[PDB]
Formats: C-alpha cells, structure tokens, sequence
C-alpha cells in the first residue's frame, strides 16, 4: 500500500498508527466477528473498525481533521451501543474515549498551524 | 444470564 499525497494527508496515516497503541486488547483493531453475533448489523447503524478506517484513508477519503475524528467517536459509540454496564469491551470503548481522545487533539495542532485563521477562546 | 454481545438485556 501507498498514500500521503498531501502534508495534512501524511498526519493521519502517523496519527491512525498512534490510535493503534490505545488499543492493548486488539478489540478494535479488527472487525466485530459476525459469526458469534450475527444481530450487530440490526442493533448498529453505521458499524467501523481500525481495518475501515486504514481503507478509507487509503483510499483518499479524509480531506478534513472533522471526519477523521468522528470515525473514530462512531467505533467507540458502536461498542457502548451493543454491550453491557460491566463487560470487558465496554471498558475498552471508555478507554479509547480517554486515552486517544488526547491523540486527536495534539494531531489536529498540525493542520491548524497551516490552515492558518483565528487563535484562543 | 447473558453478559453483552448478544443483544439481550432486562
């Protein structure tokens, strides 16, 4: 494979590869397997993945920070929409919430110093 | 019994 046509395209293939290390159980890394649940495409609008987002972007699909971060809030969203209030594979959605919520904030930085327009709140 | 993923509650 081969990508990064443009300086904000090469942030996010850096950045899908640090969301990568938030996630130490594989739970997202890989597709949900349909073969022990095969009522997820009728519980879940939009199912994503790690593999879907690679693709996608791959696939010059992300011209905007915007998309790229809510791909991302749909996997863990995804997760919180087909569990229960004490599983595993909840706590790992609210971990991924957490830890590469901060991911995309120090990664957006580097398309808002080129991008150019106002500063603070 | 049933414990998330499987689309079962209450």
């Amino acid at each position: 494979g081969s990508s990064g046509s443009s300086g904000f395209l090469i942030l996010l293939r850096k950045t899908l590869e640090q969301l990568q290390e938030k996630d130490t159980g594989n739970i997202f890394s890989e597709p949900v397997p349909l073969s022990e649940v095969p009522d997820y495409l009728d519980h879940i609008k939009k199912p994503m993945d790690f593999f879907t987002m690679k693709q996608n972007l791959e696939a010059y699909r992300y011209l905007n920070f915007d998309d790229f971060e809510e791909d991302f809030n749909l996997i863990v969203s995804n997760c919180l929409k087909y569990n229960a209030k004490d599983t595993i594979f909840y706590r790992a959605a609210v971990r991924l919430r957490e830890q590469g919520g901060a991911v995309l904030r120090q990664a957006r930085r580097q398309a808002e110093k080129m991008g150019s327009g106002p500063s603070s709140g | 019994s049933g414990r998330g993923k499987g689309g079962k509650g209450l």
